[PDB]
């Protein structure tokens, strides 16, 4: 979530209109956030979120990418 | 009474009470103040600066005057109106012109010169000069102005 | 020795303390490097707090002090000379604080003899005076505005000009400007039992339900809230309750977190959770 | 929550992503608001871009707001002299004239760097003239004629004619000086600025004004009340 | 000469409108500011003295170039009270 490349990629998944001089979400496929869908399991590795703490965020994206996912 | 504190009290009082304008009147010609002999002979510049304002013989009272400003001037009777003293003494040398100082000249500088290192107070309506001046240094420069001019225009009067 | 209120600048800036010392210094913080800049001294009694204005209009710093006086002091070209004094309360000042952006460049100040001055910018320099007197019995001891609520046409929407101010009657009373140009009393909230020490209001940061904090000498921390919009209803909810006194209590822009500062010198961050009680998150220090 | 989580630790990019995907619209642009306050400089895209090529314009959102809250942190965080340039020149300025006029009077001093003043007076013009403004210009002129009478002053030594706009400038000069008097305004450093700027260009043509306040403000105050006509009270 | 140019052009500015003295002393004070313990401090006191004046003998807008006038005045009080604690 400290990287410029997740907020490049997921700004790029995303399609917004300026309206009264403010930015909305209309139509949104995908989020390269923390703990999203089927795009946020390759930036979770063994340098990016130590090793400790990375198996069960692993599952659990995987746990909702197939449950949750289209 | 007790000391001399209640007697340097009390000339210091007299003395700013006397200048207050261009002649040091007020309590002229009645000071007296005489106990026994230490207590009597420091109250002498008070009565020779009654006498320099009152009375005036050619350079003389000038000279006097001169020499109690720099006698008061030298950590003797406090330091309260000893600038303003100062100042209206150095308005009628030589502020627009030239004279002389025999004696003085040097006194008068270095006693400006201590006084701005150290701690300088006027406050005196003396007459038209001071009315015109704003900050207390203005003094001291014409002093020093005069004290030069003086200097270069009466050196040079070789026999 | 012992400093008072210390409030950063704008978008973590300078950093302007003030101690009883009458000392109110303006330091620097770079990349967390504390610097002095200049030091403003001009008061006979203790400093107390001090808020800094918006960068809208120019750099202003009040900071109020116990010698019955208000200075603000400007800083342009390296020059932190004083632009306005006002002197309009009998007692010292306890808490001085500035209203919004979008109102204008008024200050609001509380003293010690129950009046409230208002020293609103007009054009220039000239400040107008527009104290409201009989605001608090033993006197007021702190002062804190609302947020900025706007209301077809080409100018400016009035907003209603709310400020929450606490005093030493246990009753922080707040209070709202009418159309005729006087302050008034809109409600009170009596529930502290000593003497109330400082109550700042929450910032909404959209949400309609505005809320605020306030501190008393008894231990309790309430935050009184708002149910819905033009509805005189302020239900105060206990946080929590200590043996000693509290001090100040500032409160977060983005989740709100209550800074509880007070107690065993020790600060302590209060969030609401999701079940509605308010719960510690960390010790400070 | 998000958008405050990623702006706790300094993520600007992340949090206003998340403050973008909101309901409500007055509360989504009061959180943008409030985020491009919180920091603008270390995630902008205009005037040397250094976030990642253009992370807030490609967001959909207007570049007005991002320049001009960079612009009010830094006349806050950094000098006014630096400030000023890229308030003016980020083309948001908006009626903003006042500002810059006020933040360029930091830098009166050093009369051989005139060069940032002239090009701060040039660019002022185009900010007016973008903004729809035909009345107020007063100060900036005043202060692009004292350069000049400067630069013409210190060029040519012997030339001692009015100059058409001199009289205009000295009288847009005093009715700026005479804020006290005016509108009762305790300016200091605007103050100083144009009084230097008037009497830069005395030296040359005439100006019979420009002084102080006679004996009010000088024997009341600390005997210190801004010099001005040493020559008339130390002459005759 | 210094000191007697600088009163030639403040006759002569006195004898058509009265507005280069100020800024004279100002140029001169900046160029001949670090001297010494007493001559620089007797040349601070005669800079005060004469701004002092000047600000005493005028009425009418504002002008002080070569200073950095009621902010400069400020920091020129300000400097010489620093000076006159340091030196006693």
């Amino acid at each position: 979530k400290l990287y410029q490349t997740p907020l490049e990629l997921k700004l790029k998944h995303s399609t917004v209109h300026v309206d009264e001089l403010c930015p909305l979400i209309v139509p949104n496929l995908g989020v390269a956030v923390i703990h999203d869908y089927a795009d946020w399991v390759k930036e979770a590795s063994g340098d990016l979120p130590e090793a400790q703490i990375v198996k069960h965020w692993s599952l659990t994206w995987t746990l909702c990418e197939a449950l949750w996912g289209h | 009474a007790k000391d001399a504190a209640f007697a340097t009290l009390v000339s210091d009082r007299f003395l700013r009470d006397y200048c207050e304008r261009g002649c040091f009147s007020d309590l002229d010609l009645i000071d007296n103040l005489g106990p026994a002999m230490m207590l009597s002979d420091r109250l002498t510049f008070l009565g020779k600066y009654r006498e320099f304002h009152r009375m005036y013989g050619e350079k003389r009272f000038a000279d006097a005057a001169s020499l109690l400003l720099s006698l008061m001037t030298s950590r003797i009777a406090p330091r309260s109106f000893w600038m303003t003293l100062l100042t209206d003494a150095l308005p009628l040398l030589e502020q627009k012109q030239v004279i002389f100082s025999a004696e003085q000249t040097y006194e008068l500088m270095r006693c400006l010169e201590d006084l701005t290192s150290r701690r300088p107070v006027h406050g005196e309506s003396d007459t038209e000069q001071l009315q015109d001046d704003d900050i207390e240094t203005t003094k001291v420069e014409m002093l020093r102005l005069s004290l030069a001019r003086n200097l270069a225009r009466a050196i040079i009067r070789e026999g | 020795d012992m400093i008072h209120d210390a409030q950063m600048d704008y978008y973590g800036t300078r950093l302007a303390t003030c101690s009883s010392d009458r000392s109110v210094k303006i330091f620097d913080v770079r990349n967390g490097g504390q610097i002095l800049i200049a030091d403003l001294r001009g008061h006979e009694g203790p400093v107390w707090q001090v808020a800094w204005a918006h960068p809208m209009y120019g750099n202003i710093l009040a900071s109020c002090s116990y010698d019955r006086k208000v200075i603000i002091w400007r800083e342009e070209n390296g020059t932190w000379e004083k632009s306005h004094e006002h002197a309009g309360h009998d007692s010292s000042v306890n808490s001085v604080c500035w209203a919004p952006h979008d109102y204008g460049l008024i200050l609001a100040c509380g003293s010690s003899d129950g009046a409230i001055s208002l020293l609103t910018y007009t054009g220039e320099g000239q400040w107008e005076v527009k104290k409201i007197n009989n605001a608090h019995t033993i006197g007021c001891n702190a002062v804190s505005w609302a947020p900025a609520v706007v209301p077809p046409s080409g100018q400016k929407p009035n907003y209603i000009k709310r400020f929450a101010s606490g005093g030493c009657d246990n009753l922080i009373k707040l209070w709202k400007e009418e159309e005729d140009g006087q302050w008034k009393e809109e409600q009170k909230l009596e529930a502290h039992s000593d003497w109330v020490r400082d109550v700042a209001w929450a910032p909404s940061i959209g949400l309609p339900t505005s809320t605020i904090a306030s501190c008393s000498q008894d231990g309790r921390v309430f935050i009184w809230t708002c149910d819905d919009a033009s509805s005189n209803t302020w239900s105060p909810k206990l946080l929590h309750k200590f043996n000693d006194v509290v001090w100040h209590v500032s409160w977060s822009i983005t989740a709100n977190i209550l800074a509880v500062s007070g107690g065993d010198n020790k600060v302590t961050l209060w969030k609401e959770s999701v079940d509605g009680q308010w719960v510690c998150i960390s010790d400070v220090n | 929550s998000y958008a405050g989580q990623l702006e706790s630790e300094g993520l600007w990019e992340w949090a206003i992503f998340v403050l973008l995907h909101i309901d409500n619209s007055g509360i989504r642009e009061k959180a943008v608001r409030e985020l491009l306050t919180r920091h603008c400089q270390l995630l902008e895209t205009p005037e040397s871009w250094a976030k990642e090529t253009f992370l807030t314009q490609k967001l959909r959102v207007p570049a007005k707001w991002i320049h001009e809250a960079k612009a009010v942190r830094a006349h806050m965080e950094s000098d006014k002299h630096l400030e000023a340039l890229c308030l003016f020149k980020a083309e948001h300025w908006n009626r903003c004239h006042k500002l810059i006029i006020r933040h360029l009077a930091s830098d009166a001093i050093i009369n051989e760097n005139y060069d940032y003043l002239k090009g701060f007076l040039e660019d002022l013009a185009p900010p007016e003239r973008s903004s729809l403004i035909q009345d107020w210009e007063t100060s900036g002129l005043v202060y692009l004629d004292y350069i000049r009478v400067i630069e013409m002053l210190r060029h040519i030594q012997q030339v001692d004619c009015s100059g058409n706009d001199l009289e205009q400038l000295h009288i847009k000069v005093t009715s700026l000086c005479s804020r006290i008097e005016q509108i009762q305004c305790y300016s200091a450093k605007d103050r100083l600025a144009q009084s230097d700027m008037a009497k830069r260009v005395a030296n040359l043509s005439t100006p019979d004004p420009q002084r102080v306040p006679l004996r009010l403000l000088a024997p009341h105050i600390g005997r210190l009340p801004m010099p001005e006509d040493y020559a008339m009270d130390e002459l005759r | 000469h210094n000191y007697y140019e600088l009163l030639y052009a403040f006759h002569i500015y006195r004898h058509n409108y009265r507005k280069a003295g100020t800024v004279m002393f100002e140029y001169g004070m900046r160029l001949g500011r670090e001297v010494r313990t007493l001559r620089g401090l007797e040349k601070q006191g005669n800079c005060y003295l004469a701004a002092l004046n000047c600000l005493r003998l005028i009425r009418p807008e504002y002008a002080w170039i070569v200073q950095p006038e009621i902010l400069e005045l400020e920091d020129l009080e300000k400097e010489c009270s620093l000076a006159r604690i340091r030196l006693t």
